[PDB]
């Protein structure tokens, strides 16, 4: 017994490679598309319920995931892998953090310490990269809305909109076209729906698509009242309903 | 074919067989003889000590676990050696504790067992020695063959090593006839020596060449080298 | 057993050389190209960044310059990821040493324990090198300004200007070319930008494809600042140049 | 107990009794507090019978090794370091010991240390150790001088122990002499304090008290 | 490709584990030993080759007891039936210990195989080379179990392994057939002498020596014991004269 | 690859037998017993004439009654030296006496096989064999003068005589021939010096050779340049002799 | 729990990975060594596959261990440190329980060990480097000088080197360097050293620092000039011919 | 307690420390030198208990001397005390604390300016003008209140001292066997071998 694949499985090849970080990021480009608007008072994530099957309850199955109330994330690639990875990062922005200092981590430092763990994943021994490319959206005090890409090599950067996956190329360019340092929560979010429908082959609505935001406070979330400075999290998915409504106007 | 499948003693073959083993078994079978076989009082060890140069000694191959127990080896010296200490742990141990003296059989069930780990894991590598472990407990006389794969058997006599085959054949033609030396040690080792002999074909057992062990009865298991053995040559 | 599967990034090759070693270097020289010119009057840092979209917000951006210590940052070419390793641990090493002492840590102790903690991932552990090479630019009463670099073997030097990631040859001998002792911050900060403009595998130099630091020790005040340039002042800093 | 050493201009003299007690009881009147470390190196003792005996015959063991690996003598400074540092670690546990580790070596001719269980260790000319070790100070610090007679050195020694065993219950049988000169110690015999005293009480007229 | 054969815990194309089933190998090439489960107890047989006149009859004992009610035969590679049997008398030991009641055939069953599937499942250990059957009588009943070394393993009315496996086999399906009431302790007991007599046809040229156990709520009031003397003989006879 | 601790077809251990390759390229050594001590001689063998001859030291001291040449990949024995000095020396303040030969030289060879990357039976945490061969001689009450040849295989053997290294096969048969139960000490001495510069590249000098003995009256000393140059020429003019 | 055995013997009797550490050694810069009859000497050369360092900071060739002994090496910079560092924290140790600074022989054995106990320990490779120990024991003045390498072999020389090159070099010394009457100075020391460094370096007033070592932890570096000015004086003798 | 005292006057730091060793009855050495010297511009005097006091001086020597070579450059005083404050600081929380006390003072060349610091084995740390430990402070710190001066010379200072030892002498029950001066500034450190009458 004894786990001893206590070197890397991630090496160097003669032309500078990383071999395993090359093909997980081949397993993301196979993954079903996932994107990220960020607007002047609000970010959108989004992404396509892929059911593998009629029988399957596609609800028990969420891509996008809570972080902390003000951070969510979504992925592309292959998903048991994003599962722990979430997680992770719910317990690091504990342990690492809202322990410390009492407030949960602004999302650039949470990005970074999921980035921090799928980086080890590249060099520890006996282990393989992440075989997913996260997109983190958050929002803290001191630096506003934000919108972050981890890749399997643990390396991330901020965007203003950006697309992973299948068809990221396409999709990719038709944010360009669309996106401006103006646009209110609610514009991204049908920028958002745009894109989407183009990277889904059949039923396209609230049931088969799954969209998150990180905008205002909901109150109306929080569970309690009495305390003024506790708000309620920014962080909310869309309901299968509050999303057609938005088709319908697509 | 066992080029795939000899690299290490946790992988089998095709076949079913564990070719770290029998490679182990080699070692044995290139390692000078020695012969065992004992009566109903006694239990004689002969071996034929080998030696490098002329201007070297004759390696041991006799050696004592406890006042009742004792083994002599064929193969690498090494193994045996931290076999033996082993053995003489083991006995230490059943009269320390329980004030008992070690039953040769349950000797031979704790080498089978220690052997056995080392050939199930990744790493290690099975001891390269064969061991015959005489002597003499509640139950009488004993006779033990101990192989590096694990397996032990009980015997009335035996050899091991090269052209052990010898020794071998002609013990179990001897049978009924050693087996009923009792009460005479002198014997039971002139009938061992003889059956030794059957597998000469070098040289001639010399005096500082021939080692012999004995125990039983009213017997210590005790080592007889050189001019102690010269009355049986 | 798993021996089977072991690349054993540790060994030497028969010619005395540890393949990973160079084959991370090999990978190094892929990454965007970072220049460090030491002047009489400061320092600067400035660095290519590879790959970039119109999306991108290079704004919340940093991919190459990092704040090590208030005078000490460092340029990185490489595997970001692999540097914010690196970057951390030196983080915390400068402060152990202000905790201890009650002084800042002089610019060499900080670069070789670095350096020593990549030299081991070369000789022990079964673990693959960091895929980073760093260009060191602080300050301290003991040395002033100074400029080193460090690479995946764990070997580290000083220099008077210095460039690690892609196309190094062609701007060393750039800089090799135009340097003077006597130089000056502001002259540096132009001599780098050329360098870059000249090696760059692309079109133009625009400022969303760079970064720029420099540490000065303003006159009016008497202590050193570190001075990471924004969006906006790269591309006035590229105007003036004349690379507009 | 009680054991001396003094720097002098023949070298050094080394002088201890030799009674072992537990309480009240005299357990021995013949044990030996000097161990030659080697023939060059003496160790006294004071304290713990066991802890002595234990950890000077362990020092020489190391002594020895010292030797083998840097094919030189050990230094009387190093090797009582050796001691003082072994000791150290055992700082606290209960270690009780006093003691001289006395030498000449080319490099720092005649020396004394003084290395005790509190982890004390310290370079002299004249120490004295023990339960007795005041009474043994008496005598020597009355009567020492640099240029004292190789046979004029051995006699105070001697017959500062005397004092010793005379007045400390804990201290007395026989006294044991060494004399320390660049080829090593000299043993100069084991004088019983049962005869000592008498023949020391004729002979100098000290001791006037006792009736004889 | 191929070399999915060299590993122990690894996946064949067709998801196999062929480590595994070369251990089967090992099993096969054995002696024959079996078990045949009656009314109230479980008897347990097996051949003993005698390789020469040297070795002492009736001393190399192969059955193994576990506790005070569990007997274990094995085939193929001996000294890892051995190793087995250690790991389920700790077992047991452990059991007893905690729960007071000796361990229930089941449960213990269970101990044995989560152990030896336990070597299926890395590449730094070898697969045992036994096929194991092993049984007693406890709270509810009697129990016969056959382990592979996949560590899978059933319940059984009677079990065999080892050279002649099918010989055993093809005997004890005639006699679930023909007693579907249940056999009795005294009759397995006969019943196995002759069928391993049988199954030894398939290695009829050394000579060999018979070995039988049994655990009988009436015949030895649900403890494990060694068939000896006229109890043996009685068998040994019933068994040479049908054999003829 | 293949474990560090595999058996060969012929029941051999590659590593230790590649270990034995390594020691016949290593500088001769030879030892002779006599009913007047064990005398140990070695082959210097510098590599350059800058190089100070008598920095090398390939013949050490174990205790006052133990001694020691080697032979083969030397920087692989102070370790081995280490561990006997410490055994000797620790037989002696648990005993208060001197260790018997033989039983050091089994201590020492307890170390060898412990090889490997995981092998079951203890802890033996070395990545390969020793790559040398050493000649323990020493003197004991109960078996006198004596002579080991102690080998990475773990095994040792007493000789009367024994040569190992670069000259071994040769200057073993020499040593054959001229070794006989009544030797004196001298004729030990005169008959290393020969065999050695039979066997040696160089022409045999007071400096690229070196001699040794252990007695019972003085114990391991090692011969100075000056005392083995005389015992050189008092064997040139022997040889001459006839 | 990484511990592979990667330093092993191959059939024909050697340790590859000790041998190809040597290679390493080869790689490197040379390094000299000659002992005066009342100093010692160590001469090192500068590459200049690149040119614009800044030598203030530049680590040096030469590394003190103590302040009366000094180590050069050839072969990779990243491992030498290591060994250096050990090196200091020995001599230190050495003076906190012996009261007494190194001996040269002492240090030397020390670094021979860590070497050596490299090629036989799992998950490690060998060091790549080669060293030269030079300096005075303790109130001692006859000049030391000693050299390791990879397999932790060492010993003493009158002069040597290593690097690329060495071979060189090393013919140069042999036949240019008597025991017999050894660089009676620190001038004619210094000057036989540049003279075999000048057999490889090919003009490099720049590519050639040395420095010198005198009883008593007397010990310093030359600067360019010093050092230029017994390159001129040597082509001189040179074209004088 | 022993006597260790510090007294920084204008260029330099001046250390005056008991030297008697006594155990129990008797006074086992009149010429001990209780202080070790860091580096060349930095000393150190210690007192407390029995064997942590050298062992504990000696461990902080061999670590300065060992960042010395390691960095071609010596640490200034304040480096040195801030490391020796933090050594003891662990030391205090540990199985068994160092019982040591000590006064740091050196010269350090690039302030050009002495420095004293007086540390005790809780790690408590404090720069000061004049320094003692243990009893010695209760008669000293009042007397240099009164006879001290930030201009003094290194004369006014030993005179200073040689006050405070004979109060010293005057009114404490030991005897500590008079003290060993040494003198820290731009040059190094020295020893008064003149102060047994001075």
């Amino acid at each position: 017994m004894t786990d001893r694949y206590s070197f890397s499985l991630t090496t160097f090849s003669p032309s500078g490679k990383l071999g395993q970080i090359d093909y997980a990021l081949t397993a993301v480009k196979q993954g079903v598309t996932s994107l990220g608007i960020k607007a002047t008072n609000g970010v959108v994530i989004a992404t396509e319920k892929k059911s593998s099957s009629p029988l399957a309850m596609s609800e028990t199955l969420s891509k996008v995931s809570l972080l902390t109330p003000d951070i969510g994330a979504v992925y592309s690639g292959m998903g048991p892998d994003y599962r722990v990875l979430v997680d992770k990062s719910r317990k690091v922005a504990h342990t690492s953090y809202k322990r410390i200092y009492g407030e949960y981590p602004p999302t650039k430092l949470l990005v970074s310490e999921v980035a921090k763990i799928m980086q080890e994943a590249t060099q520890s021994g006996g282990v393989r990269p992440f075989g997913v490319s996260l997109l983190i959206a958050g929002h803290d005090e001191f630096n506003g809305f934000s919108l972050y890409q981890v890749d399997p090599s643990g390396s991330y950067f901020p965007w203003k909109a950006t697309a992973i996956g299948k068809g990221s190329v396409a999709a990719k360019t038709f944010l360009e076209k669309r996106w401006n340092d103006e646009l209110e929560l609610e514009d991204a979010i049908h920028i958002a729906l745009l894109t989407l429908k183009e990277s889904v082959e059949g039923e396209f609505n609230g049931d088969t698509i799954e969209l998150a935001i990180i905008g205002d406070e909901n109150p109306d979330l929080l569970g309690y009242t009495g305390i003024p400075t506790d708000k309620g999290p920014r962080f909310r998915k869309l309901t299968s309903q509050e999303i057609n409504d938005r088709l319908e106007a697509l | 074919f066992r080029n795939n499948y000899d690299g290490d003693t946790v992988t089998f073959s095709p076949t079913g067989r564990l070719f770290q083993v029998e490679y182990a078994l080699e070692a044995i079978k290139q390692g000078s003889v020695t012969v065992g076989l004992r009566s109903n009082t006694h239990a004689v060890l002969v071996a034929l000590k080998r030696n490098a140069d002329e201007l070297s000694s004759y390696q041991k191959k006799i050696i004592k676990c406890d006042e009742h127990m004792g083994l002599s080896l064929a193969g690498l010296a090494p193994d045996a050696r931290v076999l033996s200490n082993y053995l003489r742990q083991q006995c230490n141990y059943s009269s320390l504790v329980f004030n008992r003296k070690l039953a040769v059989e349950r000797a031979g069930h704790l080498l089978c067992d220690k052997a056995q780990k080392n050939t199930q894991s990744y790493g290690g590598r099975p001891y390269g020695v064969g061991l015959l472990i005489i002597g003499y407990d509640k139950s009488g006389a004993h006779l033990l063959e101990f192989q590096p794969s694990g397996n032990v058997t009980e015997l009335y006599g035996t050899a091991i090593g090269a052209r052990s085959q010898g020794a071998k054949t002609y013990l179990e033609r001897t049978l009924d006839t050693f087996i009923k030396i009792d009460g005479n040690p002198d014997e039971l080792i002139k009938a061992g020596v003889e059956a030794i002999s059957q597998s000469l074909r070098d040289e001639s057992l010399t005096v500082d060449n021939l080692s012999i062990a004995i125990v039983g009865k009213d017997t210590p298991f005790t080592i007889y080298d050189g001019e102690a053995v010269a009355k049986y040559i | 057993g798993s021996r089977r599967y072991d690349s054993r990034t540790t060994i030497f090759s028969p010619e005395g050389r540890l393949y990973q070693v160079e084959y991370a270097l090999e990978s190094i020289s892929h990454a965007g190209t970072a220049i460090g010119i030491m002047a009489s009057d400061g320092i600067v840092l400035a660095a290519e960044r590879k790959v970039t979209s119109t999306l991108l917000e290079q704004d919340t951006s940093t991919e190459k310059l990092y704040k090590l210590n208030d005078k000490i940052a460092v340029a990185v070419a490489g595997l970001t990821a692999d540097a914010e390793i690196l970057i951390n641990t030196a983080r915390i090493h400068a402060q152990n040493y202000l905790k201890t002492y009650n002084e800042d840590i002089p610019v060499e102790i900080l670069v070789r324990r670095l350096s020593d903690i990549k030299q081991g991932y070369t000789q022990h552990g079964g673990l693959r090198p960091f895929g980073v090479s760093f260009i060191y630019a602080g300050y301290d009463d003991r040395y002033g300004y100074q400029l080193y670099t460090s690479n995946p073997s764990g070997n580290y030097t000083g220099w008077k200007a210095i460039s690690v990631g892609a196309n190094t040859s062609a701007a060393q001998t750039l800089l090799q070319m135009d340097y003077k002792d006597d130089m000056k911050v502001d002259d540096a900060i132009e001599l780098a930008l050329k360098t870059l403009s000249k090696t760059t595998d692309s079109s133009a130099l625009t400022y969303d494809r760079l970064e720029f630091a420099t540490i000065r020790k303003g006159a009016n005040d008497g202590e050193v600042y570190q001075k990471i340039f924004k969006p906006q002042e790269i591309k006035d800093i590229l105007v003036k140049t004349g690379i507009t | 107990t009680t054991t001396l050493a003094f720097r002098f201009q023949g070298g050094i003299i080394v002088a201890v009794d030799s009674r072992a007690t537990a309480g009240n009881w005299v357990a021995s009147q013949t044990v030996k507090k000097v161990i030659e470390i080697n023939p060059f190196l003496l160790g006294t003792m004071a304290g713990g019978a066991a802890d002595c005996q234990f950890w000077e015959t362990w020092l020489g063991s190391q002594c020895r090794l010292h030797e083998l690996r840097e094919k030189e003598r050990i230094s009387v400074a190093a090797a009582s370091k050796i001691l003082s540092n072994l000791v150290y670690q055992y700082k606290g546990a209960g270690l009780s010991m006093g003691t001289m580790i006395c030498g000449y070596t080319r490099k720092e001719g005649p020396t004394i240390y003084y290395v005790d269980s509190d982890g004390t260790r310290l370079k002299g000319d004249i120490f004295c150790v023990g339960s007795g070790q005041t009474f043994a100070y008496g005598v020597l610090d009355s009567n020492y001088k640099w240029d004292l007679s190789v046979e004029d050195a051995l006699y105070l020694g001697k017959r500062s122990i005397l004092a010793a065993a005379h007045r400390d219950a804990y201290s007395g049988g026989s006294v044991n002499l060494y004399h320390v000169t660049e080829d090593g110690w000299i043993y100069h015999g084991n004088h019983d304090v049962g005869e000592l005293f008498w023949k020391v009480k004729e002979e100098e007229g000290s001791f006037n008290n006792v009736i004889g | 490709g191929t070399g999915y054969d060299l590993s122990n815990s690894v996946f064949s194309p067709d998801g196999r584990n062929f480590q595994v089933e070369y251990a089967v190998k090992a099993v096969e090439n054995g002696t024959t030993s079996i078990g045949i489960k009656c009314n109230d107890g479980v008897v347990f047989a097996v051949e003993k080759l005698i390789t020469s006149k040297l070795l002492v009859p009736q001393k190399n004992v192969k059955i193994q007891v576990v506790d005070r009610h569990i007997g274990c035969v094995y085939s193929g590679l001996i000294p890892d039936g051995r190793h087995l049997v250690n790991r389920g008398r700790e077992e047991a030991a452990s059991f007893k210990k905690l729960y007071k009641t000796p361990i229930p055939i089941p449960a213990f069953a269970d101990r044995l195989g989560q152990y030896v599937q336990a070597h299926t499942l890395y590449n730094s250990v070898r697969p045992f080379g036994v096929s194991t059957i092993f049984g007693g009588v406890d709270k509810n009943g009697a129990h016969l179990y056959m382990l592979e070394p996949s560590g899978s393993y059933w319940g059984y009315k009677g079990a065999a392994t080892g050279k002649g496996r099918q010989s055993a086999k093809a005997e004890l399906e005639k006699l679930v057939d023909h007693h579907p009431e249940g056999l009795s302790a005294r009759e397995a007991v006969k019943q196995a002498a002759k069928i391993i007599y049988l199954a030894h046809e398939d290695n009829k040229e050394k000579d060999f020596e018979l070995e039988i156990s049994w655990c009988s709520l009436s015949e030895t009031n649900g403890l494990h014991k060694f068939v000896k003397g006229d109890l043996l003989q009685e068998a040994i006879d019933f068994a040479q004269k049908e054999i003829n | 690859d293949r474990g560090v601790s595999t058996f060969s077809p012929e029941g051999r251990l590659f590593q230790v037998e590649y270990s034995l390759e390594a020691i016949k390229l290593g500088s001769t050594a030879i030892g002779i017993a006599t009913k007047e001590g064990v005398v140990l001689g070695v082959e210097k063998r510098a590599t350059s004439p800058l190089l100070e001859s008598d920095s090398i030291e390939k013949i050490v001291e174990i205790d006052r009654h133990i001694g020691c040449a080697m032979s083969g990949l030397t920087a692989d024995a102070r370790s081995m030296i280490e561990h006997a000095r410490t055994a000797a020396v620790t037989h002696n303040l648990y005993y208060d006496e001197d260790i018997n030969v033989e039983s050091l030289t089994q201590s020492v060879c307890d170390l060898a096989l412990r090889f490997g990357e995981g092998a079951s039976g203890e802890e033996r945490l070395m990545s390969r064999p020793f790559g040398v061969a050493l000649l323990i001689a020493g003197h004991d009450a109960d078996d006198g003068y004596q002579l080991f040849h102690a080998e990475p295989s773990g095994t040792f053997y007493r000789y009367n005589a024994k040569a190992i290294g670069s000259g071994s096969e040769g200057a073993q048969a020499e040593l054959l021939n001229e070794w006989h139960s009544s030797l004196t000490l001298k004729e030990a001495e005169l008959l290393v010096l020969k065999i050695l510069k039979q066997v040696m590249e160089e022409k045999l000098d007071e400096n690229n050779a070196q001699l040794s003995c252990i007695t019972k009256q003085d114990g391991f000393k090692i011969y100075d340049n000056e005392k083995t140059a005389e015992l050189i020429k008092e064997l040139k003019e022997k040889e001459a002799a006839e | 729990g990484y511990d592979r055995a990667l330093s092993i013997f191959s059939p024909d009797g050697h340790i590859f990975q000790v041998e190809y550490a040597l290679e390493a050694v080869k790689r490197g810069t040379c390094a000299v060594g000659v002992k005066g009859k009342n100093c010692v000497v160590l001469g090192c050369e500068r590459r200049s596959t690149l040119k614009l360092q800044d030598t203030r900071i530049t680590p040096s060739k030469v590394s003190k261990i103590d302040s009366h002994v000094v180590l050069s090496f050839s072969g990779l910079n990243a491992d030498s440190r290591i060994l250096i560092e050990k090196a200091r924290v020995e001599a230190q140790s050495h003076r906190l329980t012996l009261e007494d600074p190194v001996t040269v022989e002492y240090l030397t054995r020390y670094v021979a060990g860590v070497q050596q106990r490299y090629t036989q320990s799992g998950g490690v490779r060998p060091f790549g480097v080669s060293t030269l120990i030079a300096g005075f024991d303790p109130r001692d003045d006859e000049p030391k000088l000693y050299q390791t390498e990879p397999s932790g072999i060492y010993s003493s020389w009158s002069a040597q080197t290593i690097g690329r090159n060495s071979k060189t070099v090393r013919e140069f010394l042999e036949k240019n360097y008597d025991r017999k009457e050894p660089p009676a100075t620190v001038e004619e020391c210094v000057k036989l050293t540049v003279r075999s460094l000048l057999e490889v370096v090919q003009t490099g007033a720049k590519n050639i620092e040395i420095t010198v070592v005198k009883p008593d932890s007397d010990i310093v570096a030359l600067s360019s000039e010093e050092i230029n000015q017994y390159v001129t004086q040597i082509e001189q003798e040179k074209q004088e011919q | 307690m022993d006597i260790i005292l510090g007294i920084r006057v204008q260029d330099s730091v001046i250390l005056a420390s008991s030297k008697a060793v006594t155990r129990g009855i008797s006074v086992l050495k009149d010429s001990d030198d209780k202080t070790r010297q860091l580096s060349p511009h930095t000393l150190m005097s210690f007192a407390g208990e029995a064997g942590d006091t050298v062992q504990f001086a000696e461990y902080i020597q061999a670590n300065i001397q060992l960042y010395s070579i390691r960095e071609d450059y010596e640490l200034s005083p304040q480096a040195v005390s801030s490391f020796v404050r933090q050594e003891l600081a662990k030391s205090i929380r540990s199985r068994r604390p160092y019982q040591v006390n000590v006064l740091i003072g050196g010269y350090d060349k690039k302030k050009n300016k002495p420095e004293l610091y007086q540390i005790d084995y809780l790690g408590t740390k404090v720069e000061l003008p004049y320094g003692a430990h243990g009893y010695s402070g209760f008669y000293t710190f009042s007397l240099l209140d009164h006879h001290y001066r930030p201009d003094m010379t290194t004369e006014e200072g030993l005179d200073l001292l040689k006050l405070c030892v004979q109060e010293l002498e005057k009114r404490m029950p030991m005897d500590f066997k008079g003290v060993i001066v040494k003198i820290v500034d731009k040059d190094g450190i020295r020893q008064v071998d003149d102060f047994q009458a001075q």
